[PDB]
């Protein structure tokens, strides 16, 4: 049986570590689902 | 049960200890995670029992207790926060600039930040803390790291 714990209020955080790129992808989405790469 | 608005772990006993298997957002009496996350089973708070009340597979979402409430939507301009609370530690604001998925049926924004699986149904929030959608249904790019989408449901 899965059970549910808090972890904490939904808040934006001022000054929090700011990381990761914004890559443009052409994607498909199947019935599944699933996300894949259009190449 | 606890129900008070947050975000929270969803666990199992199943396998080896207590084990995270994702995460979820509880606003306004509705609990919210990814459909690959629980596979649309019951879930436990406390005592109390959560039922499904709604999910699709194809988005990757489900409710339970009530409808889909969240319906804030990335404006394609702005960074944005993940909310990460990964298993065995504690949840975590991590900023970034979305990328985009671009579909036959419309663009999407999309995160490329690098968690364990059972991070999966950790919300990712505007400026005004409002949840824009659930981070975990997604790819893996050209150099193994994942990228994924901003996924969000649709408040009837
Ligand atoms: C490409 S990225 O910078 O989004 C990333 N690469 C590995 C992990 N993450 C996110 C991150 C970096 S430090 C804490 N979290
Ligand atoms: C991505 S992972 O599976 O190595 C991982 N294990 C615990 C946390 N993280 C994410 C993380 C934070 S900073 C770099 N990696
Ligand atoms: C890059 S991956 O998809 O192969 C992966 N392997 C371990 C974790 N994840 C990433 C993840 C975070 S939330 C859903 N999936």
């Amino acid at each position: 049986d899965m059970y549910i714990e808090r972890a904490g209020d939904i808040t934006w955080e001022k000054d929090a570590e700011v990381t990761g790129n914004s890559p443009r992808l052409d994607v498909a989405l199947d019935e599944s689902g699933d996300f894949s790469l259009v190449e | 049960g606890e129900t008070t608005d947050g975000v929270y772990r969803v666990m199992t006993r199943r396998l080896l200890g207590s084990t995270q298997v994702g995460v979820g957002v509880m606003q306004e009496g509705v609990f919210h995670t990814m459909w690959h996350v629980t596979k649309g089973a019951a879930l436990r708070s406390g005592e109390g029992r959560l039922d499904p009340y709604w999910g699709d597979v194809k988005q990757d979402l489900v409710s339970y207790c009530g409808p889909w409430k969240l319906d804030a939507a990335w404006d394609g301009l702005s960074e944005v926060q993940l909310l990460a609370v990964p298993p065995g530690e504690r949840a975590k604001n991590i900023q970034t600039l979305p990328g985009i998925f671009k579909t036959k049926d419309g663009d999407i924004g999309a995160v490329a930040l690098d968690y364990p699986a059972g991070t999966s149904g950790s919300p990712i929030l505007d400026k005004c803390g409002r949840v824009i959608g659930l981070y975990g249904n997604g790819v893996v790019i050209k150099n193994g790291s994942y990228v994924s989408a901003i996924t969000q449901g649709k408040r009837e």
